[PDB]
């Protein structure tokens, strides 16, 4: 899987 | 919103990847819909081959904020044009800048 689902982190 | 240059609103997630990957460019970015929350969307910016995916949601008043870390404020914009103004500017903490629109 080429996709990563982050979140914003600031 | 058909008036954000970005969004792709036919396109699948793999769809979405081969557009980012497609620019050989890190920090090459568009909006699609999500396929897994109906109603959400998804900003993806190309890092290092990989595809680093923001949800993005609408408030039930109109505005609009990014998936967020717990313990991190989240932020709120009423226009979505101003959440990707904010990620365009380093350090908001997103993997990388949004920087190349690809744009429809």
């Amino acid at each position: 899987s080429l996709t990563i689902y982050a979140q914003v982190q600031k | 919103m058909d008036a954000v240059a970005v969004y792709h609103g036919k396109i699948s997630r793999e769809t979405g990847e081969k557009l980012l990957l497609a620019t050989g460019l890190d920090g090459s970015y568009l909006l699609r819909d999500s396929e897994s929350v109906p109603g959400v969307y998804c900003l993806c910016v190309l890092y290092h081959g990989y595809i680093y995916t923001y949800r993005v949601s609408q408030t039930e008043t109109g505005s609009w904020s990014a998936e967020t870390a717990p313990g991190v404020h989240k932020r709120y914009f009423r226009k979505i044009k101003n959440l990707i103004s904010a990620f365009q500017k380093p350090d908001q903490g997103i993997v990388i800048p949004l920087q190349y629109p690809v744009e429809k």
